[PDB]
């Protein structure tokens, strides 16, 4: 596992490493509002099918 | 020297002088200074006491000059202005001819300090001299601080302070008074080598040389374990490890793991922070925290071989730390354990980012998340400024001295802040400047300096609050994805919650002051949006908006609209707040009352703002449609449909729509 | 000849006993080992 | 040179690792390093090439 | 109950590092800075505070006794041990310390390795990193300078070895006896506003050792008055080895360098022991010493010739004069002329102590030593020969006019009927102010400026002796410019404008000044006169008046007398 590890490594404060999650979280979020906006069209829709009958 | 130190005190006995006068004084002083530093090593004295007086006088004339002028940045610095600013010029950026006659001196007291025999005897001799090397290291490290600012690319006299090292490195060998100054040199040495790889220290010090110094100075003061020499020696080492230094700090870390390493005393001093000085204790921390983010491999592997020792006095450390330490005994230890919480925060979020590089941070988060009481308490709210004692304090030095102000007493950033009573009011100075007139010392010990330590003290846990806000941010953040099964979501869920009301209550307390501490606009609520955002994905909510959105409804009004503005990434970060918001809201009546508010007053009002506008708008108009898409999906508008159709007819939206459609 | 050898031997013997040229590879070493740890913890956290 | 290999080994380690580090006995790893080997043998050739290509200029006095 | 656990701890933690042995240089440090973090430190005030370091610092002797502990070596070695248990036997075999003692220095010396070593030349990278620093300042020696590598292999050797251990050892008891010496000037003198660590420290340390409480009406000065033997008898030691080295160690290592380095440490534990003496004497100075320590004293330094056999050498010039400034204090202190003259002319007894004026055996042995130094022709016993003539010139009129015991003496060696051979080296002193010229180079030597040997309240209780002969001896030669000269370099010092502070200190150091308004001797000869010889003699009044506002800023009770 350490051997692994230190092959894997790379010369860099780890600090910036983690501050990662915001980018990738900054990029997350627009496929989280696309399907919120889509679930929501369906719901929409889903009602106005329910209304028509 | 004497002439300078009056001078310093320019807030006032000076009848017949003015600002001009005193300084075309002290720049002729400055340059007789410097011709006499320039011309003392030539001349040829009967003894070598007489040259050590005079090198030691003149080093700290010029250092009590330099000091003065980056101490402060406000007018009272001006006096001595062209003074300090010719002195570094001509220590900084001297010409290529000259520049050796300004160097030879330091290295010939350095020489003569480095071969001078041990004596018992003369004492006035050897104090001498200690004042004289320490004046000499103060000078370098006053130098090395000046050149790191004012944006100084190529020193011309880093090439001789390394080889100055070279001798600085034995010199602790002849007394052991040198080995806090020396080292603190060093520390500046490297702190300018980091802004500006750098040249190999290995190659001017020597292996054998090298070693030696490492084994001399990796034990932290042990025979008397002092704590001004501790923290010394623990921002040297961290100093040493941050820059590109690699030999030296692998040296210095492994110890040739480590078995007579820095950190297997470090971890010895960690294993006993419930009865060590908090003082001491933050400069561990510091040295820790440097060693982990720049060496990783080694530390963590340590703590974790060696955690059956160190969670066990974090956990201790953690149930046993009080929010609200002010009101029990004792106000400056507030700040202390503050940053020594925050710097434990930030290690246990590294180590749990690499147990879940390496995919074992299930047990660990799960046994760290029932410790963050102290976090909960006094964590992401930040209202403990006590702005009130600030403005009473400004408004009395105002009050009793009209031309000085309150601000002026601002650090320009030239040496590391404190984290003690001198943090932003410079006292060391202060306590000279200000002590002449009757109502610094005050009775019983009041009067301006206690009320000044005091606020010192409130911005130092100012900044520990923030620094552990930080930390606790990308521990939750990076928990949020370690705890994604269906487990402890209860005390989840209520942490995240009570997380995101205390950050929505700051947002709409008192702020704290731009100019001291950076703008929170933009900082906080980014976190709130990722939480929301992974509660979401997790479909763990309680639906209980009732009373969440309030505060952000509040914020809205009272941000004074910037739609447009400049604090644009602060509107897109409450637009996106309030969309996640209300979007839990649908999944759950009492609520459309409360979210019709921002069907009528936000909505529209933005889409008009942004209409107007654009006769950066895109995403704006992208987020408003987003908002309110998911807004009016709340099961309490179906019904409200009837009251809402007037609302949204007002505006007559539809018609400017239409317009930008066109 | 023994004066050519011994000024290759001191030219090439200069040019290695230098402080920069062996510092280099310690500030590199370290530099590397920041990496490491970096590498090693980022990795740690998206081990999953 | 001793010490210079074992530097290059670590980053390789870490680099490796880093990209890769829940099934090391894979074939991306494989056709990475193949791949670089023929990346290198193509940069001999490449340039031992060109030193030939240079050395028939001498020929055309 | 008294075990070295506190002093000597462990092997394991020595070499471990757990615990790093306070060494006399740490402790010698941090009395002569007066460090508040280090002395109020718990691991120092831990080992001050036991009653073993107390007993040890009150017989230095028994440090390095030979004694056979050979069960408590084997104890302490046994639960890299086999080269210092090696190196331990061979210090021991070579010195005549105790095996506990060897053992304890050995370690010393393997924990600072380092400064050993970084104290050494420097490398030829260094020499040319240097030079090209450089472009006077020529204090290297290339000639000699060698790589690392080479200086390396040659520092693991074990001549080399040895060698360092050897000069450890010596600079360890250089740094006990400082330490201990101290120790001795903080605990007598401790300086008033100082913190309540400090004081209590200072307390605790006098309770547990001597007994010595400040609640207490009167101490108990017994066990402080005791620690002058303690070291007049170290003293007979140091110089039989300062003229005679071991003989067991091998030829070898008896080299030009290891002999003067040798001789030098003797020079420094003497001249220590010497300023023990003088403070635990000046500690009681109304009263006699006993005169069976005089005695034996002044038979010591008759026989060794006040040190110049060992200080004869041109090399230990920096070391030999303060050695012979303080050899004559603590001649002069152990003299009393101020004292032993009020007994001469008052007839009434101390009751503090027997003086040897009781003993003429004791005074035929002073007459016999001042003859036989006067005679080998040396600079040191000036002031305590001329001393001793005034002593003698007031013994003959005493004399004159009861024409007792002394009498024994003024009978013995013939000095009833004529008085030539006193006053012969009485104006043999006099001649060109030598004498008043080695006082003043003394006091220089044992001042309190910069240019001063000692520490500033050393000095400050060393000048009094000066003082006091000086203050019997103005009455009976005339006033006149030499001496004038002489009280003014003494006092001063020739120290400069920026050596004045308010710095509040003990009374006791104030005391050799305050002295000049205290007694009238001193006030109506000297200050009066020199008020008197004003502005025609300026340098004396004005000095005079300098020091007295340099000295009396803190003192309220005489702040208005400049």
């Amino acid at each position: 596992d350490v051997d692994t590890y230190l092959s894997n490594l790379q010369t860099k404060t780890t600090l910036s490493m983690i501050a990662d999650g915001l980018e990738r979280s900054a990029r997350d979020f627009d496929a989280f509002l696309e399907e919120n906006v889509t679930l929501e069209w369906e719901a929409q829709r889903k009602r106005i099918y329910q209304h028509f009958g | 020297a004497a002439l300078i130190d009056s001078a310093a005190c320019s807030a006032v006995p000076w009848l017949g002088t003015s600002e001009k006068i005193l300084s075309r004084v002290a720049l002729a002083i400055a340059q007789a200074a410097l011709d006499v530093y320039e011309s003392t090593t030539t001349w040829r004295f009967r003894s070598e006491l007489d040259r050590s007086i005079l090198v030691r006088d003149v080093v700290g004339l010029m250092h009590k000059l330099v000091v003065h002028a980056h101490t402060l940045s406000s007018h009272l610095t001006s006096t001595l202005s062209p003074a300090a600013a010719h002195i570094i010029s001509s220590f900084l950026t001297p010409p290529p001819s000259a520049s050796s006659l300004r160097f030879q001196p330091l290295l010939g007291t350095l020489l003569v300090a480095l071969i001078t025999p041990r004596a018992t005897l003369y004492p006035g001799q050897s104090r001498i001299l200690a004042e004289r090397v320490t004046s000499v290291l103060a000078f370098c490290t006053s130098l090395l601080r000046a050149a790191d600012f004012l944006g100084q690319t190529h020193i011309p006299l880093q090439t001789h302070l390394f080889q100055s090292a070279c001798l600085l490195a034995r010199l602790p060998a002849a007394n052991a008074v040198y080995r806090a100054p020396v080292l603190e040199l060093l520390r500046a040495l490297v702190e300018v080598a980091g802004r500006a790889e750098p040249p190999s220290l290995l190659g001017y010090l020597g292996s054998h040389a090298a070693r030696s110094f490492i084994s001399l100075v990796e034990g932290i003061d042990k025979p008397f374990g002092r704590v001004e020499h501790a923290v010394v020696t623990w921002r040297f080492f961290a100093a040493v490890i941050r820059n590109r230094q690699q030999w030296m700090a692998g040296c210095l870390l492994t110890g040739r793991v480590g078995e007579g390493s820095v950190l297997a005393a470090a971890m010895e001093r960690l294993r006993e922070v419930k009865s060590l000085d908090v003082q001491e204790a933050v400069a561990v921390m510091d040295f820790v925290v440097s060693a982990q983010n720049y060496w990783p491999w080694t530390i963590f592997a340590v703590r974790k071989e060696k955690e059956v020792v160190d969670a066990l006095r974090g956990y201790v450390r953690g149930l046993k730390a009080p929010g609200m330490v002010m009101k029990t005994d004792g106000a400056a230890a507030a700040a202390f354990q503050a940053r020594i919480a925050a710097y434990v925060a930030e290690t246990f979020a590294m180590q749990l980012y690499h147990m879940r590089q390496m995919r074992q941070a299930e047990k660990f988060a799960g046994e760290l998340v029932a410790d963050l009481d102290y976090f909960l308490r006094e964590g992401v709210m930040v209202w403990g400024y006590n702005a009130s004692l600030h403005g009473n304090f400004a408004r009395n030095f105002a009050k009793r001295f009209p031309g000085v102000e309150v601000d002026d007493f601002k650090r320009t950033m030239w040496l590391p802040r404190e984290l003690g009573k001198g943090y932003y009011y410079a006292l060391e100075v202060a306590e000279q400047m200000l002590g002449f007139d009757a109502g610094w010392g005050g009775v019983k010990q009041s009067g301006f300096r206690k009320e000044m330590e005091t606020a010192n003290l409130n911005l130092s846990l100012v900044e520990a609050q923030v620094s552990l806000f930080h930390a606790w941010e990308y521990l939750l953040l990076e928990l949020t994805l370690s705890l994604l099964p269906k487990k402890e979501n209860a005390a989840f869920a209520r942490q995240v919650l009570q997380v995101v009301e205390q950050c929505l209550e700051a947002n709409q307390r008192s702020q704290p002051p731009e100019n001291i501490f950076v703008v929170l606009g933009h900082a906080r609520a980014g976190l709130a949006l990722t939480l929301l955002q992974r509660l979401a994905d997790a479909n763990q909510l309680p639906r209980d908006v009732t009373h969440l959105l309030a505060l952000v409804s509040s914020a809205i009004h009272a941000v004074e609209n910037p739609f447009g503005a400049n604090d644009l990434p602060y509107f897109r970060t409450l637009l996106k707040i309030l969309f996640v918001v209300l979007r839990a809201a649908k999944q759950g009546v009492a609520i459309t009352q409360q979210v019709l508010t921002i069907l009528d007053r936000v909505v529209a009002r933005c889409f008009r703002a942004l209409a107007a506008l654009v006769h950066t708008a895109p995403e704006d108009l992208a987020l408003i449609t987003a908002i309110l898409q998911a807004c009016l999906s709340v099961p309490g508008i179906e019904q409200c449909q009837v009251q809402v159709l007037n609302i949204m007819a007002a505006h007559d939206v539809f018609q400017v729509a239409v317009a930008l459609f066109s | 000849d023994e004066d050519e050898l011994k000024q290759k031997l001191q030219q090439i013997d200069k040019t290695l006993n230098d402080p920069a040229q062996g510092s280099r590879l310690e500030e590199l070493w370290s530099r590397l080992i920041v990496l490491r740890g970096y590498a090693e913890d980022l990795k740690d956290q998206i081990n999953q | 040179g001793k010490d210079l290999a074992k530097m290059i080994k670590e980053i390789n380690d870490m680099s490796n690792t880093l990209s890769k580090g829940s099934k090391p006995d894979d074939p991306l790893t494989q056709i990475v390093r193949v791949l670089n080997g023929h990346l290198a043998q193509l940069q001999w050739i490449d340039t031992n090439a060109a030193a030939l290509q240079a050395k028939v200029a001498a020929a055309q006095k | 109950t008294l075990t070295d656990r506190t002093y000597l701890p462990p092997l394991e933690d020595c070499l471990t590092g757990r615990t790093v042995i306070l060494s006399w240089r740490l402790v010698a440090s941090a009395l002569e800075d007066a460090d508040l973090a280090r002395l109020t430190s718990p691991a120092l005030s831990t080992f001050l505070r036991d009653g073993f370091v107390h007993e040890l610092l009150k017989h230095p002797a028994r440090v390095f006794e030979p004694k056979d502990l050979k069960q408590e070596f084997e104890t302490k070695t046994s639960s890299g041990v086999d080269t210092i248990k090696k190196d331990a036997l061979w210090l021991a075999d070579a010195v005549a310390i105790n095996q506990v003692a060897a053992l304890r220095i050995v370690l010393i010396e393997y924990q600072t390795r380092a400064h050993s070593h970084l104290v050494l030349p420097l490398s030829t990278q260094d020499v040319a990193n240097i030079q090209e620093a450089a472009g006077i300042l020529s204090l290297l020696n290339p000639a000699s300078a060698v790589d690392a590598e080479t200086m390396w292999c040659d520092f693991e050797t074990e001549a080399r070895r040895r060698e360092r251990i050897l000069a450890t050892y010596l600079s360890e008891r250089r740094s006990f006896t400082a330490a201990v010496d101290a120790l001795v000037t903080f605990l007598l003198h401790s300086a008033p506003g100082q913190h309540k660590d400090l004081d209590s420290l200072r307390r605790a340390l006098l309770k547990d050792a001597f007994a010595f409480d400040e609640d207490l009406d009167v101490p108990d000065r017994s066990k402080l008055l005791t620690m002058a033997p303690t070291y007049m008898n170290l003293v007979e030691d140091c110089i039989a080895r300062a003229q005679a080295l071991p003989a067991k160690l091998g030829e070898s290592f008896k080299t030009e360098a290891f002999e003067l380095d040798w001789l030098r440490t003797a020079i420094t534990e003497a001249v220590h022991s010497l300023s023990i003496a003088f403070q635990a004497l000046d500690l009681d100075t109304p009263y006699f010493a006993p005169h069976e320590l005089l005695s034996e004293w002044f038979e010591l330094m008759n026989s060794s010739l006040f040190l110049e056999s060992i200080l004869g050498f041109e090399v230990v010039a920096d070391l030999a004069m303060p050695a012979r400034s303080l050899v004559s204090a603590i001649c002069l202190k152990m003299l009393n002329i101020d004292r032993t003259i009020q007994f001469l002319h008052d007839f009434d007894y101390p009751d503090g102590e027997e003086p040897y004026l009781l003993s003429s055996q004791t005074l035929n042995k002073i007459h016999t030593a001042v003859t036989n130094a006067v005679n080998s022709g040396v600079a040191a016993s000036l002031p305590v020969a001329f001393a001793w003539s005034l002593i003698v010139h007031q013994m003959h009129l005493g004399y004159q006019e009861r024409a007792s015991p002394y009498d024994d003496f003024l009978r013995e060696q013939r000095l009833d009927n004529d008085i030539a051979p006193v006053e012969q080296i009485a104006m043999l002193a006099t001649s060109r102010g030598q004498v008043y010229q080695v006082m003043s180079e003394m006091a220089l030597c044992l001042g309190t400026t910069h240019e001063a040997a000692f520490r500033p309240a050393v000095g400050a209780r060393a000048r009094l002796v000066f003082q006091d002969l000086l203050k019997r001896a103005a009455y009976l030669i005339p006033y006149q410019d030499e001496p004038v000269f002489s009280l003014l370099a003494i006092l001063a010092t020739g120290r400069q404008y920026w050596d004045v502070t308010d710095a509040l200190s003990a009374s006791s150091l104030n005391q050799v000044y305050t002295d000049m308004l205290d007694d009238e001797t001193l006030f109506t000869q000297f200050t009066m006169q020199a008020i008197n010889r004003f502005p025609y003699e300026f340098n004396p009044f004005s000095v005079l008046c300098r020091v007295l506002a340099a000295a009396l800023i803190t003192n309220k009770d005489k702040a208005d007398v400049v």
